């Protein structure tokens, strides 16, 4: 549960860089694929099951 | 939002407004709360 996203997976490292004013990541289907712990600001991954 | 390119070292006269696409990122968000239809940037 991520600041209010409700999901299930498998949670990794990625290389991607957010901008300063970004917090969510998308994909072709328009579904969250990578999101930024609140706490401390490093960038996760989603993967399904 | 104010997306500005503040790009020094221009070798190339000022003469007309420059070509080519020109990405910009944003460099400031903050809460007004109103939305804005004037300004005047002092200039030094």
């Amino acid at each position: 549960n991520f600041n209010g996203l409700k999901g299930t997976g498998v949670l990794t490292e990625s290389n991607k860089k957010f901008l300063p004013f970004q917090q969510f990541g998308r994909d072709i289907a328009d579904t969250t694929d990578a999101v930024r712990d609140p706490q401390t600001l490093e960038i996760l991954d989603i993967t399904p099951c | 939002k104010i997306y500005s390119k503040h790009t020094p070292i221009l070798v190339r006269e000022p003469e007309d407004l420059p070509q080519g696409f020109s990405a910009l990122e944003p460099l400031v968000d903050l809460p007004i709360g109103i939305n804005i239809t004037r300004f005047q940037t002092l200039l030094a």
